[PDB]
């Protein structure tokens, strides 16, 4: 009968955190869930988003586009160092690569 | 402004290079350049003793709260230590690389401070004996530096006019007051408030400047100070008194308001080069340059 | 007939009125190709707002000056401040005279007859000082060191709000 | 009934009200007349907390007396 | 005291800035007054006394042979007193560190503390028995009587001006009593949980006015005013300021203390050597701080006028403050460090324009 | 050796930063490197006390010929108060920086900068620089030419038209002039 705060806001967080205790008692994973781990698995969801959307957006105002396609994402993820490493075995549909040529593939001048 | 001549204290064959009082005002050595610290009392000119025992010549000696450590501040590029009550040097705080031409004790007895000519000002210890920390400070032969209130704050002076102000802990500059002109600015010292730093700059004017803001809007004028590093002093026993040396023979005091010539003291046949205020009495030492050899004390 | 194209400042919001412009980050001393060599001529600056910290120099200069120079360098161009009324001009400071307001009808008349000049600052056609005397040789274009941002109007047609009291000139929309 | 509110802070508030009303009425009459947030209207009743979900007749305090409020977060 | 230009957006700890590595085996710490020293007791009966603007170790003074397991500073900052397993009511001098007082009393002593006003009147808070005030020149000695006398474990002390003695036995019963005439003027059972009762660790209090903390052995520290102590007096039920706990390790605490200004709460674990620093108003972390990841913790302090943290951990007493970042124009205020294009046009009087002392201070006052 | 009458005290302006340990070793598109400019430009370099003349600006992460270094940025001026400010700085004894842009205008160093003032000159460089837009505000970026190893005093070349003041730098196979 009382208010009705939510644990996202009773939280102070963004994800939800019904959904996330929905998908950790139906997902077989042990037997009883307590009530400290879809918060705190909540929050480390949304840093992870956070850290991965802040570098697309920096790209994306960097080359001139309004939207972020994944082109940003690809260059977001693997110009940085730890992300690159998270994401090892993975590859991003439409993403490219670096641009990366090698030392030796280019032409050198020494006459005049 | 009674203060006369009452005594004449000799006996060096170089110059007396400094004379500055004991911090507890019981005493006060001559250390002249000549490898000879005739250990003075500062009520008559009571002599002690004349401790020696250095390598070459002597230009400055610094005091400590206690009254009893005494370092040397030899030509020989280094610092012992001279305990009053020992007669026995301890350690030799080496590693400059050229002659030292002034060095401090704090507020309470445990740091030394030191100046070496190539623009690098070291940090010492005082009993384990450690160079702590390196300033690389200014453009200049080392010319004052000086302990706040307590230990806190190094203020600095140089030859072109840069006036730094330094931290004690964490060991970089703070404030630099700097003027467009510059007169070397040969000598500076603190104020025992915390909100005034004295200067002394070779153009005929001394000023005493204000810590935070950085000015002073009544500086003296008509005194005679263009070649050479004059200490100044304040007098603690009397009032605003400001007491300087001269180079015509004199002992310049003067008070805050006056910005004139009230109070020249004769006496000297050099120019005054060191004086220093008796913390407890009405007392100010006074030794001139080469051509004296007489320090000469004063008693109202 | 319209405001300068070459002898602008390119950075200036000469929008597609081509009439009123915002001041810009500097002295921005925009000048006008429809200046005069010598006869009768007067026009309106039809100032309407004046915003704090904008100021304007008002004067008569030569076609040799720079668009970012301020006015009042040298015997090219006299200037004139708004607050206190102090004029500068060849490295001189002099408070001379009153000022002005805010988007008032401006506007300055000068006459060679045919070596002699008639300086006077018309502010809504009253006299407010002799500036100066005897001008040198050169054309003579409308140079004002629009400060910061600020909406003047320069008026061409013979609709004059404020024209100069018995004082004769062929009207500005005779020479475009 | 009007009782007096002195807070510990010089802050005296008056109220003159029924005996027999409830928390709610004091709550909104306070945030009426100061705008304070009614998450903190305690009340001491002989060094025992008055709790905030029963009627004022359930205690017979003597009328138009003094009680002290104390400034407190609840919900942050 | 010290520079007041430098207030260049001050902070609250982050680094570790190194320690003393000089003289291991620390068993507690505690400051003065302004935050100037730091006596540091050894494992063989010794102090450790260390300087903080010179950062030098200041004197170095030897007590007995029982381990020294309680200390407390003077209002002056000259009477050291301290208590141990040695049984002995003692009293120390700064200057000189002299047994002035030596009565070995039964039932060894877990914590003692001065009156915070008047330092003739000092607390004793014993193995079992109830806590005793003295005085100074005579034994006269004030034994605060307990209905419980079945814990054997009682906390008292005196808060910041002096004026009461909040009492706590291990059950959670407090007995509020003044400081001269012990009047019972207030008492409350600490709602703990549900129903069911706790015990009562410690209680210590602030610098600037009344609110205080209580360290039960629930895990869970309270906060409460003391004016609302004041304010119910005798049978209060009070509920707390803010309450605080850790429920993702479930931690209990070893040790807390207060800010300078009474805004910050710093607590440290019994078991990760992990401290922790809470704000008292809007209630919330703000920040984990991290060690030697193995080691067992034993007692924190804190710096008034400055944030320096002090901990202990195998006899090493660490100071944490920001490893702060000098810059240029300090020496050379002239020129200041930019980073891009900067505009210079927003005065007016440029162009070649040309237009058209008397505060006597005194040089020797405070 | 206070009674000595050492007068080295003040034949120069007031300025100084010598006496430094300066011996460390012996030994994309556009606005994303803008980005990695502005954040490791700090940790590229360094100013240090010059065997060539005073000081110098050193190297010390070993630079791959190509990249950007650093941004010579300043407070901004126009045209007009070159000499105005000239005759201010020589009024109170000061050296003048300036670098021009474009025909537009110059980015100053003098009052306000960065750690960027402090490059010699030669005639065989190893930096340049060009024009960019990080939106309409172009900038002033330090290029590459060759792989710069730590240690190095580093240079680049004024672009002066052969045109009172001397060659005091001393390069290798030098004009004997700046211009
Ligand atoms: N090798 C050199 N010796 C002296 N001046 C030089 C020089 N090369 C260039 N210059 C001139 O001097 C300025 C160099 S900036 C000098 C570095 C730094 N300001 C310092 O004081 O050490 C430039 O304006 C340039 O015009
Ligand atoms: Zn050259």
């Amino acid at each position: 009968r009382a208010k009705a705060k939510t644990r996202s806001s009773r939280a102070g967080l963004q994800f939800p955190v019904g959904r996330v205790h929905r998908l950790l008692r139906k997902g077989n994973y042990a037997e009883r869930v307590g009530a400290g781990a879809p918060v705190y698995l909540a929050a480390v969801l949304e840093y992870l988003t956070a850290e991965i959307l802040e570098l697309a957006g920096n790209a994306a105002r960097d080359n001139k586009k309004t939207r972020i396609i994944p082109r940003h994402l690809q260059l977001a993820v693997r110009n940085d160092e730890e992300l690159n490493k998270l994401l090892g075995r993975v590859t991003i549909a439409q993403g490219g690569v670096l641009p990366n040529i090698q030392s030796v593939l280019l032409p050198k001048k020494t006459e005049s | 402004p009674n203060y006369a001549l009452k005594f004449t204290l000799a006996g060096h064959t170089k110059a007396v290079s400094s004379v500055k009082f004991s911090p507890n005002g019981e005493w006060l050595a001559s250390s002249s350049a000549d490898k000879l610290i005739k250990i003075w009392g500062a009520y008559d000119g009571k002599f002690e003793k004349t401790i020696s025992g250095h390598k070459l010549g002597i230009s400055d000696v610094a005091w400590s709260s206690d009254s009893n450590l005494l370092v040397s501040a030899s030509d020989d590029k280094t610092l012992k230590i001279w305990d009053v009550s020992s007669g026995k040097c301890l350690k030799t705080l080496k590693g400059h690389s050229n002659y030292v031409f002034c060095c401090n004790f704090n507020p309470q007895s445990n740091l030394i401070v030191s100046g070496s000519f190539d623009e690098s000002v070291r940090i010492w210890d005082v009993k384990t004996g450690k160079c702590l920390k390196t300033l690389p400070a200014h453009s200049d032969p080392v010319s004052a530096v000086h302990f706040n209130r307590d230990g806190s704050l190094i203020v600095s002076s140089s030859y072109d006019g840069l006036c730094r102000i330094w931290d004690t802990a964490s060991g970089q500059c703070l404030k630099t007051l700097i003027d467009d002109d510059n007169p070397p600015v040969s000598f500076v010292k603190f104020s025992p408030n915390g909100k005034y730093i004295l200067a002394a700059t070779l153009d005929n004017t001394l000023k005493l400047w204000d810590y935070s803001k950085g000015k002073c809007l009544k500086t003296y004028t008509g005194h005679k100070n263009e070649k050479y590093c004059i200490f100044a002093n304040f007098s603690v026993t009397g009032g605003k008194w400001i007491v300087s040396g001269s180079e015509d023979n004199l002992v310049y005091i003067w008070n805050l308001q006056t910005k004139e010539i009230v109070q020249k003291l004769q006496g000297h046949t050099d120019v005054v080069i060191s004086t220093a205020c008796h913390p407890t009495e009405n007392i100010i030492a006074s030794a001139a340059l080469e051509n004296d050899k007489t320090i000469k004390l004063w008693k109202s | 007939v319209l405001l300068a194209l070459h002898d602008r400042a390119p950075q200036l919001k000469i929008s597609d009125d081509r009439l009123t412009v915002v001041g810009e980050k500097g002295y921005s001393m925009v000048r006008a190709s429809h200046g005069v060599r010598k006869g009768a001529w007067y026009f309106e600056i039809t100032v309407d707002e004046m915003p704090p910290d904008t100021a304007a120099r008002l004067g008569w200069s030569q076609p040799l000056g720079n668009l970012q120079a301020p006015l009042g360098y040298d015997k090219f161009s006299y200037s004139w401040r708004s607050k206190k009324g102090t004029k500068f001009h060849q490295s001189i400071g002099k408070h001379y005279s009153s000022g002005y307001g805010q988007g008032d009808v401006l506007g300055f008349y000068i006459n060679l007859p045919e070596p002699h000049s008639e300086i006077i600052f018309y502010k809504n056609g009253v006299n407010q000082g002799v500036a100066y005397k005897d001008i040198f040789e050169g054309v003579y274009f409308p140079a004002i060191s629009l400060y910061k941002s600020c909406t003047v109007s320069i008026n061409f047609g013979p609709c004059f709000k404020y024209p100069p009291k018995d004082l004769t000139y062929r009207p500005m929309s005779d020479m475009g | 009934m009007q009782i007096f509110v002195k807070t510990l802070t010089g802050k005296t508030i008056t109220l003159e009200v029924e005996p027999s009303d409830t928390i709610e009425n004091v709550k909104a009459k306070i945030q009426d007349k100061e705008g304070i947030p009614p998450d903190q209207q305690r009340l001491i009743f002989a060094g025992k907390q008055l709790e905030d979900g029963r009627t004022l007749s359930d205690y017979n305090i003597q009328k138009e007396s003094t009680l002290h409020l104390v400034l407190r977060l609840r919900g942050c | 005291n010290l520079e007041l230009l430098e207030s260049f957006g001050q902070n609250y700890p982050e680094e570790a800035d190194g320690t003393l590595d000089c003289i291991s085996m620390a068993l507690t710490c505690t400051f003065n007054r302004w935050g100037t020293l730091l006596a540091v007791g050894c494992n063989d009966g010794r102090i450790v006394i260390w300087d903080f603007l010179t950062r030098g170790i200041a004197k170095i003074i030897s007590a007995h042979i029982h381990p020294v397991c309680s200390l407390c500073w003077s209002r002056d900052g000259h009477k050291l007193v301290s208590a141990s397993t040695d049984n002995i009511v003692s009293q120390w001098d700064v200057l000189s560190g002299d047994c002035d007082q030596r009565f070995r009393f039964p039932s060894p002593i877990l914590k003692v503390q001065y009156h915070p006003r008047d330092q003739n009147k000092v607390l004793v808070c014993p193995m079992k028995s109830a806590p005793v005030m003295l005085t100074l020149s005579d034994s006269k000695h004030v034994v605060l009587p307990v209905d419980d006398d079945s814990d054997l474990n009682v906390v008292a002390s005196f808060d910041r001006r002096g004026e009461y003695i909040y009492t706590g036995n291990a059950k959670g019963k407090i007995l509020v009593l003044k400081t001269d005439s012990q009047d019972l003027v207030a008492s409350f059972r600490v709602t703990t949980g549900t129903s069911n009762t706790t015990a009562i660790k410690s209680i210590e209090f602030a610098r600037k006015g009344s609110c205080f903390l209580i360290n039960t052995a629930d895990r869970i520290i309270r906060v409460y005013d003391g004016r609302e102590i004041l304010t119910c007096g005798r049978d209060g039920e009070p509920e707390p300021m803010q309450k605080l706990q850790d429920l993702v390790n479930r931690t209990p605490w070893k040790k807390c203390c207060f800010s300078g200004d009474g805004e910050y709460i710093v607590a440290g674990s019994a078991r990760q050597h992990a401290l922790y620093i809470w704000e008292k108003s809007i209630g919330n972390l703000v920040k984990i701080l991290h060690g030697t990841r193995g080691e067992l913790l034993l007692d924190v302090a804190w710096h008034p006028v400055r944030p320096i943290i002090a901990s202990i951990s195998s006899g090493v007493v660490s100071i944490w403050a920001q490893n702060q970042v000098e810059n240029w124009s300090a020496f050379a205020p002239d020129f200041k460090e930019l980073d891009e294009n900067v505009e210079y046009e927003e005065r007016e009087s440029e162009f070649d324009i040309e237009d058209e002392e008397d505060e006597e201070v005194d040089v020797t006052s405070v | 050796a206070r009674a000595e009458v050492h007068l080295r005290k003040s034949a120069f302006d007031m300025f100084n930063f010598l006496a430094s340990k300066h011996r460390q070793p012996p030994e994309l598109p556009m606005p994303m490197r803008f980005r990695h400019l502005k954040k490791t430009s700090k940790e590229a370099v360094g100013v240090y006390r010059s065997p060539i003349h005073g000081r110098g600006l050193f190297c010390k992460r070993n630079i791959d010929a190509g990249e950007m270094v650093i941004e010579y940025a300043g407070n901004v001026i126009r045209s007009i108060q070159t000499d105005k400010r000239e005759k201010y700085y020589d009024s109170k004894g000061i050296g003048c920086y300036m670098f021009r842009i474009d025909d537009s205008e110059v980015v100053d160093a003098t009052m306000h900068g960065n750690a960027a003032r402090f490059i010699n000159h030669s005639c065989e460089p190893n930096c340049y620089s060009r024009v960019i837009n990080i939106d309409g505000q172009k900038h002033i970026v330090i290029f590459a030419m060759r792989k710069i190893y730590r240690g190095e005093e580093l240079t680049y070349d004024y672009k002066f038209p052969i045109e009172k003041l001397p060659c005091n730098c001393g390069a290798k196979k030098c004009r004997k002039f700046l211009n």
